[PDB]
RNA sequence: UGAUAUAAUUAUCGUACAAGCACUCAGCUAGUUAUUGAGAGACACUCACGAGCCCAAAA
RNA sequence: UUGCGUACAUUCCUUAAUAUCUGGAACGAUAGAUUAUGAUUAGGUAGUGGAAAAAAAAAAAAAAAAAAA
RNA sequence: GGACUCCUUAACUUAAACUGAGGAGUCAAGUAGGUACAAACCGUACAAGGAUUAAUUAUGUCCAA
RNA sequence: AUUAACAUAACAACAU
RNA sequence: UUUUUUU
RNA sequence: UUUUUUUUUUUUUUU
């Protein structure tokens, strides 16, 4: 309930919209970014 | 200094909450008629869209 | 000064840029302050009429009919005279 | 116990009004009521039955409990004393000369010399309203020597025009002026302001009491965008009240080109008749390509014209869209628009 | 009762005062002044004021 | 709450120590800073109208013609010129101003129906 | 949606609520970071945003007679006196 | 005598003859009307 | 905007970043098929470029001709109508820039020649 | 009221034309609204015909 | 019914000038005519300011030779005053007649639109430019010698050489100017009386 | 240099003002919940069926 | 005698109206582009009401879209 | 279960900003203006918002202005 | 390795 | 840009 | 005799 959350959200938002990001690059958001990418890749799956 | 009672009380400690979450059930009630109708509507939609 | 509160009338006097000699007189009553000047208070003579500037608007008509003095202080023959408040 | 009324009217008569003290309607009714009755029937009819008094009414007046709120009704303030300036004299303009032949100051030519000696000879007075063969002159045509006014260059010319209904600016040769938003205007749009109050030069000064009907200003739209952001804040301490806003005002930029002064000028033509009425209410003018679908008769005029000519329906309508030759306002006798 | 000042204290200061007495004006100036001249015979100021009027 | 946090910092740019950086102090500072401008922008008009009137009177007095008279003279003539343009003229166009003053004087100053000469008397 | 809020009995449904009207002036303000002009204005720009110069015209021309400044008040006074005394 | 406090300073021009917290207004009238 | 008699424009280049799969870019996509071609022709003096980006919100950047700091601007185009887009475009084209210093008010006049006749100075008659 | 109603002529305000209506301002209002997103053309006529004119 | 015939007695510098007679156009301008007749007769009583609404003893605040002469103020007598029987201000009337005759009467106006009051003015000459801006309701029938004398007291600046005031007023008991357009009948769905009746409960 | 301006918060009839807290910043922290309630002239959303509606626990 | 200074225009430009009555019971309609002389309007403690936002997580709808590549 | 002022009036030392009643305005919940300096008095065509414009009001017109 | 408060330094300024 | 003092 | 008042924020009383 604070300034810290705004910084984290701004940081997150700045990296979310990209591709080919490394684990060392992502940081604390690595899990989130991996889930996002896997979610995205769902549309390309056919019978 | 200000008054203080319990060591572990809301605001005086980390983890204590005044309105903590409680386990419960997320199930809801619904009329059978609604379901019955929605089945039909879905079926017709399928036909409409050509997914059958 | 040392006094905490003072009367408005006294305060007024206190603000007069004049000598102590005239201040005392003013305080006493022998002198008055008007239009930034100090002069003798008006003289009220017995029987004669007072100045038109001191009576009420409705009293001027009756005051103008009273006798008037057009002489010097030495020639004045009034039984009693005093300053008009 | 009984409280007697007060009949003695001190000051002004009492007048009750609905609502709070604010800016309300002021236009009088079309059908005023006579203050006197010429018959007993009028007297009897004057009675308002809606307002019939009863015991119940008295009850509400006499109750010790909370009564009706005082914010519903109030007493009207006193009347004002406006100045009656109207009517106004006939519009006219006058001309003067103050030539300075001194070398020190100086550092056509023939007449100028004469004028310098006898500036009084140059006193010319006219009329602002149009006339016949006389034109702008008074009791006859203007002198033939007035053509001198067209010989002076723009580098030594200045005038006072009206950019708005109430705003005035000092227009000069190559000037950048600021005005309000002009509807239906884009880049490369030339405009004409015919509204001028005063003209002058190094030799003469056209006073033009009401206006100058033989003078105009030519401008071009240079900018039409939003202004810079502005911050406004207000609050009351110890009362929990405030307001915050972020407004972006709109302005328009106009660049002056020429200041034409021709005494032989003619009155502007009337309002034009557009071919299509849809553009008047549309958000953009129809393109040339789209205008190709316009039906025409043998005479060459639109066929649609038979239904409706297309004349102006309201005062100052086409002027708002800029279809007029020139812009004019109340000060200009040639103008015609709504006035508050 | 009430005073004139009191009454006046609630009205515009420039408000004109009503007229209490009105009479017809003099139609003939020469005849009006000829009768007035009959009373002024010793006061130079009266003669000068009449001539000025 | 009254003001966004992001803007306070901006508004408090250039202030003294602790007041450019402290949220607490900055709040109270900024509030007053905006309030003063808010209040003054409305009163900015009469402060310039009085200056225009003073310049016009100053100008006018030169040619033995008070503003008091001038105004009336002008208005009676159907002349509708704002004090802003009047004052600008008074400074930039002396000749123009003199023209106006002369125009006005004629109207203002009127002779009676009869003129008497008592020089030889 | 629509032009205005409909208060009529005909339009009192839950399906008629919400929405926002488009506004150009407001769109350039809503959801936009504020930037102060203090300590940011160049030397080439006046207070009102008008262009400004930083070099004499003479110099400008080099690196790329005139009307006198003051008028003649004495001539105006003397001419007015002559015209009134004529 | 009644001369120290601020509830007895006369009205000057442009006050309405009844400013906040006055007593002398009602004292003089009363006096004249009967004491 | 017009300058020097309408022989000089400000607006130079316009870049528009959009997406080919995002729903929010629907308006842009629509615009790119009906009004783009029509708009371009009308304004041949302005270059227009488009950039495709999948996982990024749409936006637009504007470049102006000048030495001032107002020679660049940006504006998002998320959840906007074709008409709105057009409006934005027109605004940008008819504007000289973001105008960070442009003040509403002031003398509302800019002239090189303050006085023609001449300025006022004290004189012996006046004194 | 009931008597006045009878006297009042209600038939004059009736207009046999779509888009034309009476207004309490004392005028004839003309309405014509159309939209076109494809061609980017929107029209909203709000013409008024005053009686006093 | 016959039109009213009002009269005005003017006094120049305390001297009886004469007696002018006017004819009001009640037929065409009933309201306007009524206003002026009631003000002249003084049969309405006091007013807003507790003053009698009577033209008696009123000065002329404006006398411009060859243009017109203004007057009628009852409050101050300077010009910044006026009051009709109806109230402060009243709505205007149809502009039928022009200003093309000597001695025509017409009400005054303020900066605002609808600012008509007791203030009127008599035209000395044709004023085409005044067409449509003012309502014409009266015409001089006799007594042009008084208007000729009044014209002499005016100045271009609107100054007054000698005092000019109305001595007595009243009403007498026993060709028209050009027209701006051609009046024609109109459809009147709602009766006039209804408007009156509505304001009282019915 | 010119003009102009009485930190903020709560209570209170009272901007009450020489009353109560706070040096500053970081983290935490005060209206949570209808398998049981509801439209009651100081304000009560919406869907289905209809003289008919729902169906409890096992399953 | 004739004068003059002065606080407040929704003249100009840009917004807003949710307890059944503002024209609107109009127009348009593939889901509303904001009415140009349109009437009443928009100071507010307590109490009451409407609406827009809060960068996150889940969902088996992130390629039928001009030109260019 | 109310603070100041206007009219009437109870109590008091025809005292006190007290204590208590009858009926109008303002503040409370009101901005800016005037009254020299701190809610209550006068005025307001009384604070949605922006700009360098015009006006009879309390009231002013030797200087600070 | 790490935000703010806090601590030090460098550059930038002339109608003075 | 002061007024008044009957016959 | 009048204009000059609590103008009692200061100067000034220039009539």
């Amino acid at each position: 309930c604070n300034p810290q959350q705004t910084r984290r959200k701004q940081q997150y938002a700045s990296i979310i919209g990209k591709q080919g990001l490394s684990k060392k690059q992502c940081g604390i958001f690595w899990d989130y970014y991996k889930r996002k990418c896997k979610k995205r890749r769902s549309t390309k799956k056919f019978i | 200094r200000a008054r203080i009672g319990w060591r572990k009380a809301p605001g005086k400690y980390v983890g204590v909450k005044a309105h903590p979450l409680r386990p419960h059930d997320q199930r809801i009630k619904i009329n059978k008629r609604l379901l019955w109708q929605g089945l039909k509507i879905m079926l017709s939609a399928k036909f409409a869209q050509g997914q059958i | 000064g040392h006094k905490h509160s003072e009367s408005v009338l006294q305060q007024f006097y206190n603000r007069l840029p004049v000598r102590k000699r005239f201040l005392k007189a003013i305080r006493k009553g022998t002198l008055i302050w008007d239009k930034g000047q100090v002069k003798i208070p008006p003289i009220a003579m017995q029987g004669y009429g007072l100045p038109n500037k001191l009576v009420l608007p409705h009293q001027k008509e009756f005051n103008n009919k009273l006798p008037k003095f057009k002489g010097k202080i030495n020639q004045l023959k009034a039984t009693r005279i005093w300053f008009q408040d | 116990l009984q409280i007697y009324p007060q009949r003695r009217v001190i000051g002004h008569r009492i007048e009750i009004f609905r609502g709070k003290h604010r800016r309300r309607r002021m236009v009088p009714p079309r059908i005023p009521l006579h203050p006197l009755a010429a018959n007993t029937s009028e007297e009897t009819a004057s009675k308002d039955m809606n307002l019939f008094e009863t015991y119940r009414d008295l009850q509400l007046r006499w109750k010790k409990t909370c009564r009706q709120r005082k914010k519903k009704f109030n007493i009207a303030r006193k009347w004002r004393m406006p100045r009656n300036i109207r009517p106004l004299p006939d519009p006219s303009w006058t001309l003067v000369f103050h030539v300075n032949p001194r070398s020190g100051y100086r550092r056509e030519e023939n007449i100028l010399q004469i004028l310098a000696r006898h500036p009084e000879k140059g006193r010319v007075e006219g009329s602002g309203r149009p006339r016949g063969a006389d034109g702008w002159g008074r009791d006859g045509p203007l002198p033939q020597w007035m053509q001198i006014l067209q010989r002076t260059p723009q580098e030594e010319l200045f005038c006072v025009m009206k950019s708005n209904v109430s705003t005035q600016h000092k227009v000069t040769a190559g000037d950048l002026i600021q005005a309000e938003k002009l509807h239906r205007k884009q880049a490369g749009d030339k405009v004409v302001f015919g509204t001028v109050m005063l003209v002058g030069s190094r030799d003469w000064t056209i006073i033009g009491k009401p206006t100058v009907p033989f003078a105009k200003v030519e401008a071009t739209v240079e900018e039409q965008t939003l202004a810079g952001e502005t911050l406004s804040f207000f609050y009351r301490k110890s009362r929990r009240v405030s307001r915050f806003r972020r407004i972006r005002h709109c302005v328009t930029m106009l660049r002056i080109d020429r200041i034409v002064v021709d005494p032989n000028m003619t009155v502007d033509p009337p309002a034009p008749k557009p071919d299509r009425l849809l553009d008047l209410w549309a958000n953009r003018w129809l393109y040339p390509d789209e205008l190709d679908g316009i039906k025409r008769n043998e005479s060459g005029e639109p066929v649609v014209s038979e239904i409706y000519d297309g004349r102006e329906h309201q005062k100052g309508s086409y002027q708002r869209r800029g279809l007029t030759a020139s812009y004019r306002w109340y000060p200009d006798p040639q103008s015609a628009h709504w006035r508050p | 009762m009430t005073t004139r000042e009191y009454e006046e204290a609630f009205l515009p200061r420039r408000l004109k005062r009503i007229k209490v007495f009105n009479t017809p004006p003099p139609s003939e100036l020469p005849a009006f002044f000829h009768k007035r001249l009959d009373n002024a015979h010793s006061n130079p100021r009266s003669i000068l004021k009449l001539y000025r009027q | 709450m009254q003001i966004p946090r992001d803007v306070i910092f901006e508004v408090v740019r250039g202030f003294r120590g602790r007041s450019r950086n402290c949220i607490k102090i900055a709040r109270v500072r900024a509030m007053k800073a905006l309030l003063y401008s808010y209040i003054m922008r409305r009163q900015r008009q009469r402060r310039y109208r009085v200056f225009w009137i003073g310049r016009i009177n100053a100008a006018g007095r030169e040619w033995s013609f008070p503003y008091a008279w001038l105004a009336t003279s002008l208005w009676r003539q159907n002349i509708w010129l704002d004090r802003k343009m009047l004052a600008n003229l008074a400074e930039t166009e002396p000749a123009s101003f003199r023209a106006l003053v002369n125009e006005g004087k004629s109207v203002y100053f009127w002779n009676p129906d009869k003129v008497r000469d008592i020089q030889d008397l | 949606i629509a032009d205005r809020v409909r208060t009529s009995w005909t339009y009192r449904h839950s399906r008629y609520s919400g929405g926002v009207r488009f506004s150009l002036p407001r769109f350039m303000v809503t959801k936009r970071t504020y930037l102060s002009t203090k300590f940011r204005r160049p030397s080439t720009v006046t207070k009102w945003g008008n262009p400004q110069y930083t070099l004499p015209s003479n110099v400008q021309r080099e690196m790329q007679q005139h009307t006198p400044k003051y008028c003649d008040m004495l001539f105006l006074h003397q001419e007015d006196q002559q015209s009134r005394r004529r | 005598w009644n001369r120290n406090p601020s509830a007895r300073y006369p009205k000057k021009g442009n006050k309405g003859c009844r400013p906040v917290c006055r007593a002398m207004r009602k004292i003089r009238k009363r006096l004249r009307t009967g004491r | 905007m017009a300058s020097r008699g309408g022989t000089l424009w400000h607006l130079k280049e316009v870049v528009i970043q959009y997406s080919a799969s995002g729903n929010s870019s629907q308006g842009l996509r629509f615009f790119f098929r009906h009004l783009l071609h029509r708009w371009k022709q009308r304004n041949p003096q302005v270059q227009v470029h488009t950039v495709e980006n999948k996982y990024e919100a749409p936006k637009a950047t504007f470049k102006y001709l000048g030495e001032r700091t107002d020679s660049r601007c940006e504006t998002p185009l998320k959840d906007l109508s074709p008409g709105q887009i057009e409006q934005i475009l027109d605004l940008h084209r008819n504007s000289k820039g973001d105008n960070r210093f442009l003040k509403h008010g002031g003398p509302r006049t800019w002239t090189e020649r303050r006085s023609i006749q001449g300025l006022w100075r004290p004189s012996l008659p006046s004194q | 009221a009931k008597e006045a109603a009878k006297r009042i002529n209600w038939g004059a305000y009736i207009s046999h034309q779509r888009g034309v209506r009476w207004h309490p301002q004392g005028a004839w209002r003309v309405q014509f609204s159309r939209r076109n997103h494809e061609r980017n053309f929107f029209v909203r006529c709000e013409c008024y015909f005053r009686v006093g004119t | 019914l016959p039109n009213p015939l009002v009269h005005l007695d003017i006094s120049i510098g305390g001297r009886d000038a004469g007696r002018m007679v006017f004819q009001l156009f009640a037929d065409t301008h009933p309201i306007t005519a009524e206003n002026f007749r009631c003000l002249c007769t003084g049969e309405t009583g006091l007013g807003y300011w507790m003053r009698p609404r009577w033209y008696k003893s009123t000065p002329f605040h404006r006398i411009v030779p060859g243009f017109m002469c203004q007057g009628g103020d009852i409050h101050r007598g300077d010009g910044r005053g006026g009051e009709c029987i109806y109230g402060q201000f009243f709505r205007d009337e149809r502009f039928l007649y022009k200003h093309s005759k000597r001695g025509l009467l017409s009400m005054a106006k303020a900066r605002r639109q609808h600012t008509n009051n007791s203030q009127f003015f008599i035209t000395f000459d044709a004023c085409p430019w005044l067409d449509g801006e003012h309502v014409v309701f009266g015409q001089l029938q006799s007594g042009a010698e008084v208007l000729d004398q009044i014209e002499e007291q005016g100045t271009p600046g609107g100054w007054r050489k000698r005092p000019v005031e109305i001595w007595n007023c009243g009403e007498l008991l026993l060709e028209r100017p050009e027209k701006l357009y051609e009046p024609s009948e109109q459809v009147i769905p709602i009766p006039d009386d209804v408007y009156i009746k509505a304001r009282r409960g019915f």
